[PDB]
């Protein structure tokens, strides 16, 4: 779970 | 150690000068050809010209520096991206 | 380590992504995320 | 005859005063006094 | 030991600037007669620079640069707001991970 | 830990690309764990 | 030993305007010292004592 | 004819210069040291 | 004990009012600076 | 003019003394 949050770091800037 | 964990300091300490702002008085001589006058229709109907291109240096720097505030903004928001990861990684740093 | 490859994963289809989205938003804006979390 | 001049005299119409020349070089530069949670 | 925002909250100084305008001083002693000794030989016709017209209009192209842009900064300010909501609602869940 | 300080300076491997993508977030490569 | 550095106070009541009673009579000219970077080197000077 | 009145401004006064010496060396340094 | 930090109090004012004079206000400074890290390579020498 | 402001300290309090 630690490691999915870890992950999320990842996407792009918002409108 | 519950104080330090939190770096309570005024980064505030920037001092922008508005220096350089000369507003440069025309001075036209007021007074049409010779004594009053000679001639009439030849005195340059114009002027409110630049005062319209004095509200247009007001509605250029309305937008100059708003072409530089969506840009602060757009770099605001990607420092904000490190706060989002930063926070997420508080979270995960927590959990 | 797999939660952070996933993040990794993440990363390079983000790069992918951002090279063209916000690399169209270049004409404004520009690119790159990286690799790794692996722990 | 002799012409009253009430000029922009001799001492500042050349000289830019409280004005410029008169010099605000006041960049702001805030003291920023460094509070550190250490004694030595 | 516990913390203190005191040394983060520095003083937001409000400077006023009072200005006054120039009050309108001009050549009231002038035309106390027009002159005779050259009259008024008065050149008229008219139909004149309404440039200040197409000026109105290099302000109103200036303006639509101002327009489009304040357009731009409103989404710019929705990502600040936003980031202040991302915050509001992540010091709740910090504040929340921290409690539960 | 580890994975927190590395998963920091690869979003500082993002934030140089984003600092790029929109002229913008600078804290770029830094916190990097091994 | 919790150290906490003083705040920058200084007048930021002055330049309401900078006065023009004397005006910026602004004496230019410029290629000035610059003896900071050779006490960087005393600085670095200091610094060859410390890494020897 | 021309008339030279308050249009360019005369320095009657307004300098004046009071700054040439208002900025007092006895400003005290507070001298900050992180106790032994 | 002893460690008595002088806080310098310069004028930081140019000449007279905003200035009559702006070249000659002694651009040096950061040698000063550059010196107090110098006497700081130096304690980290001497001792 | 100048501004005699915090700049060097006013003893309000802080000696006190209780040591004393």
């Amino acid at each position: 779970l630690q490691a999915q949050i870890q992950e999320q770091h990842v996407q792009i800037d918002v409108d | 150690l519950g104080s330090a964990l939190r770096p309570s300091t005024s980064r505030s300490l920037y001092a922008s000068s508005p220096g350089g702002v000369y507003a440069t008085r025309s001075s036209a001589v007021r007074l049409r050809s010779s004594v009053p006058g000679v001639r009439l229709l030849q005195d340059s109907v114009d002027f409110s010209l630049a005062d319209a291109i004095n509200t247009e240096f007001k509605n250029t720097r309305t937008n100059e520096k708003v072409e530089l505030q969506e840009l602060n903004d757009r770099f605001a928001n990607y420092i904000d991206k490190v706060r989002f990861l930063e926070q997420q990684n508080k979270i995960l740093l927590a959990e | 380590q797999d939660l952070l490859n996933v993040k990794m994963a993440l990363d390079i289809e983000i790069a992918t992504y951002r090279k063209l989205l916000e690399g169209e938003e270049s004409r404004i804006s520009l690119p790159l995320p990286n690799f790794s979390s692996l722990n | 005859m002799s012409t009253r001049s009430v000029s922009s005299s001799s001492y500042r119409r050349m000289f830019g005063g409280p004005g410029t020349a008169s010099r605000p070089s006041s960049s702001r530069s805030y003291v920023t006094t460094s509070t550190r949670t250490y004694s030595l």
